[PDB]
RNA sequence: UAGGCCCAGGCGACUGUUUAGCAAAAACACAGGUCUCUGCGAAGCCGUAAGGCGAAGUAUAGGGGCUGACGCCU
RNA sequence: UCUACCCAUGUCCAGGGUGAAGUUCAGGUAACACUGAAUGGAGGCCCGAACCCACGCACGUUGAAAAGUGCGGGGAUGAGGU
């Protein structure tokens, strides 16, 4: 059976990347927000 | 007209098409071609609004003059195509100047006849004038609403309305769906009724023919667990004579 | 030999019995090709000091002159007795008539007693195979009963109400336990009414064959496409064929139930 | 005086929904107007024909319903809306309908400006006057019950064990039971029901009370 | 490695679609029939609005209900 | 990135059957519609592999597997699968 999980290079990046992230305002937040945590990865 | 397939199967059981006795081509002109791609009923932002509708085979749009203009310079009709857009048949003109035009085709068209469009255009089939022009009694479609849009109305399949007053600055006609109305007086028609007029007698006769004309399923509203809507002050009622109460 | 009666046949007196006082009108439904064989005794026993009309149904596939006689035999006898035909509405029209006559002393003594008339409770009983819910269906005309061409389609007692002038109560065929007279058998087998996978099949046909040839002479010479009356069974059997030796008997049975031959009674 | 009887007519002024009546005390009529319901035994109702059925008549039936007294549904001013076939049954099963709570009140046609069939509303206010105050008799009424639990053997199981009537107007039942909690709403009303078919008892309408075993 | 066959009753005309992971059916859809609204910036819908679908289509054409092949009764 | 529906572009379906329209000869005729003969290759047509489903039974149920396996079964040029 088909799991849930296939990966792709090209949508994660489409989806989840940091041009994405940083092209509307609730993107940014997110990108605040992880900063201020101070995680060593942000956006993907 | 009418071909009737014998019953080789249950699903051709009582299906009927057409004859397809009035086209002289089957390639239509590079030149008025357009893409023209499908919608799923939905819009803008996406979502859907238009119910039963998506799917089906691919088509490309034939761009026809509903607005002649083209006074003088006599045309002679080259050939009479299918159109998948509309459920008439269209006709291309070979006009003495050069230029080649689409035209609805009305009924009684054969290759060769020579056209005109103009206020001094006589009255047969094909011809185009302004309502002041024509007299009592013609049959005319590919009616006009204001003065210089194109053939906003009758120009379906087998259409006909007809003109029956001259009172002044405008034109009493009756509609196919008996209404009667005034028109202005400077707006254009054409003579004649459309052809293609056996186009309600066919039978659809299977369930994938509607998918192929793009059609989808409809669910009755029980398993999902006479009021007049036009507008009450709505304008243009000042020209509605008779009313459509059929 | 022939001793059908399973436990819904035993279950069915009970619940007439427990629903006895309801009841206002009983129609006896009986088959009009054997009008005194097809009577039941058994369920008679029960039903006493109650009103009843004999029907006559499948009153097209009998002869005329014949069910008319039984008609006047049972209407001289002190019953009153009617014919019918229930696929195609031919004498349903005058039984509410004789219904209301029927009724109308207890309907004007309740008049008198002071309340507003009701409907007419009717209760329909007989044997299987007999258009008990056809005629329903019909008197309805709403198609609310199951029908079928082989006997013990209903299973359980229904109500029905007709407007708001009959209530009408269904009942599955009853036969009695045990039969006494081996001919009232062979005809109620021929007939129908039984599961016929219980009986045997070739002493129906033998009967079917000897009455046959005793009182319709001619129409066993016509036949189905042979003309001859000899002493045995196998001259006719083989006559449109290892073919089947003696399975022919269903064939046998098999048309005269759908009246290959014209109408005929057996009295 | 009116076919050697005489008679009583009370006017009221009208009535109009509660929200809205937010006026300066001269709503204080309105207490005068709920008075006279008190004081009548038979109440009649008025709906205008040349407007649709409006919400607010629904409620004011709801008054006279709910204080135990004979209705008799009214409609005025035909002149207005057009009088044909077929236009007798539009309203008339338009109001049946709507005011399904209400099914033993007889309706009633006339205008008042033209005075047509004026005469014919005395004839249905006579014929209330006797249902609302009628009496059956106690051997009948019990013989009717369980033939209607007989057919409908659906009620542990509930146990119906005797009835009789109370009171004249309107007509008051109670029916002894081995618990009045096993009652349903859906079988008190069939009851009722029941009994509006043996016998008239039209026009008027009637409340039944259970009893426990005792 | 390659079709078991023959009779009699219901139900649904047929090919298809459904409760991923208990119910594949008589349930849904379907071709046909019928009622109702709409004269064009149409009627209906999505959006606070701008802006769109319907459609670049015009009553032999589009929305919304009810039934559900085709032969004999309504 | 699983599943529901839609949009634009690609791609897949071993073999074998039945024989519609149309066309030609032609009893028939004055010629038909109807005989037959030849040609023709239509179908939400038939049998059946790849592919897609999931009707029956058995096993497994601290399983090889948090929906599988084995033997039978349905569709298989289309309202198809991907
Ligand atoms: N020719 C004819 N057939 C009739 C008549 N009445 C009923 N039938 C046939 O009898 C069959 C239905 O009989 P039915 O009334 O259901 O018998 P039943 O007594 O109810 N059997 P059960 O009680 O077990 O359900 C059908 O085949 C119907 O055609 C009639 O008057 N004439």
């Amino acid at each position: 059976m088909k799991r849930t999980f296939q990966p792709n290079n090209r949508k994660r990046s489409k989806v989840h990347g940091f041009r994405s992230r940083m092209s509307s305002k609730n993107g940014r937040l997110v990108l605040a927000r992880r900063r201020r945590k101070g995680r060593k990865v942000l956006s993907a | 007209a009418i071909k009737k397939y014998k019953p080789t199967s249950n699903g051709r059981r009582g299906m009927t098409t057409s004859d397809f006795a009035e086209i002289t081509t089957d390639k239509p002109e590079k030149s008025l071609l357009a893409p023209l791609h499908k919608k799923g009923g939905r819009n803008n932002q996406g979502k859907l609004t238009v119910r039963h509708q998506g799917g089906g085979h691919k088509r490309q749009y034939r761009v026809i003059d509903f607005k002649r203009d083209k006074d003088g310079i006599p045309g002679r009709v080259a050939t009479v195509e299918y159109d998948p857009n509309r459920s008439a048949n269209i006709a291309l003109i070979n006009y003495a100047d050069g230029e080649k035009r689409y035209i609805l085709a009305p009924k009684g068209i054969q290759v060769g006849t020579e056209i005109m469009s103009g206020p001094e255009a006589d009255i047969k089939v094909g011809n185009a004038l302004p309502l002041i022009n024509i007299p009592v009694g013609t049959v005319v479609h590919n009616i006009e609403l204001k003065p210089g849009k194109g053939g906003q109305l009758v120009r379906s399949a087998g259409t006909s309305a007809q003109v029956l007053g001259k009172e002044g600055k405008y034109v009493l006609v009756r509609l196919n769906s008996g209404e009667v109305r005034m028109i202005l007086s400077a707006c254009r028609a054409s003579i004649g009724q459309v052809g293609n007029e056996q186009h309600e007698l066919i039978n659809i006769g299977k369930a994938g023919r509607s998918r192929w004309k793009g059609i989808r399923p409809t669910v009755r509203g029980s398993v999902m667990n006479g009021f007049k809507t036009r507008k009450k002050k709505n304008k243009s009622d000042k020209f509605i004579v008779r009313r459509r109460k059929n | 030999t022939i001793q059908w009666f399973p436990g819904h046949m035993a279950k069915a007196r009970r619940e007439v019995t427990e629903k006895l006082k309801l009841i206002d009108i009983v129609y006896e439904l009986v088959d009009a090709r054997i009008p005194m064989s097809s009577r039941n005794p058994m369920i008679e026993d029960i039903l006493k000091n109650k009103p009843r009309i004999m029907l006559l149904n499948k009153a097209d596939k009998a002869d005329a002159a014949v069910t008319q006689q039984w008609k006047e035999h049972f209407e001289n006898q002190g019953i009153r007795s009617l014919s019918i035909n229930s696929v195609n509405g031919q004498g349903l029209n005058q039984i509410v008539p004789a219904s209301k006559e029927i009724l109308q002393e207890k309907f004007d003594r309740m008049r008198a007693k002071g309340v507003k008339p009701r409907a007419i409770r009717a209760l329909i009983i007989g044997i299987p195979n007999v258009g008990k819910s056809t005629l329903i269906n019909r008197l309805a005309k709403k198609n609310i009963a199951k029908t079928g061409d082989r006997p013990g389609i209903t299973t359980s007692q229904q109500w029905v109400k007709v407007g708001k002038e009959l209530e009408l109560l269904d009942t599955p065929g009853i036969l009695w336990p045990k039969f006494e007279d081996e001919l009232v058998g062979l005809r109620l087998a021929v007939t129908g009414a039984i599961k016929d996978s219980i009986i045997n099949l070739q002493d129906v046909a033998v009967f079917g064959l000897r009455f046959l040839e005793e009182h319709y002479p001619e129409r066993l010479k016509e036949r189905y496409g042979l003309d001859e009356i000899p002493e045995d069974i196998a001259e006719l059997f083989d006559a449109i064929g290892l073919i089947n030796y003696d399975k022919t008997t269903e064939v046998i049975i098999r048309d005269i139930r759908t009246e290959k031959f014209g109408r005929l009674s057996f009295e | 005086t009116y076919n050697q009887q005489e008679f009583v007519i009370v006017d009221t002024a009208g009535m109009r929904k509660k929200g809205k009546v937010y006026e300066t005390t001269e709503k204080y009529s309105v207490l005068r107007a709920l008075k006279a319901i008190d004081r009548s035994e038979v109440v009649a109702v008025v709906l205008d024909g040349e407007e649709g059925i409006i919400e607010q008549d629904k409620r004011i039936a709801g008054y006279a319903h709910e204080a135990g007294k004979a209705v008799v549904i009214v409609v005025n001013k035909w002149d207005a809306v057009d009088k044909d076939e077929s236009t007798m049954k539009e309203f008339e099963e338009n109001i049946r309908d709507h005011f399904q709570f209400l099914d033993y009140a007889p309706i009633l046609f006339m205008s008042a400006l033209t005075k047509k069939r004026i005469h014919t509303l005395m004839p249905a206010i006579i014929k209330a006057s006797e249902n609302h105050s009628l009496r059956v008799q106690t051997n009948v009424l019990n013989d009717v019950i369980m033939d209607a639990v007989a057919m409908n053997p659906t009620p542990s199981r509930l146990k119906i064990y005797y009835a009789t009537q109370v009171s004249v107007k309107p007509p008051s039942f109670v029916v002894f039971v081995n618990d009045p909690e096993l009652m349903h709403f859906s079988y008190e009303r069939f009851l009722e029901n029941r009994i509006r078919d043996a016998f008239g008892f039209e026009g008027t309408p009637i409340k039944i009370f259970a009893r426990a075993r005792k």
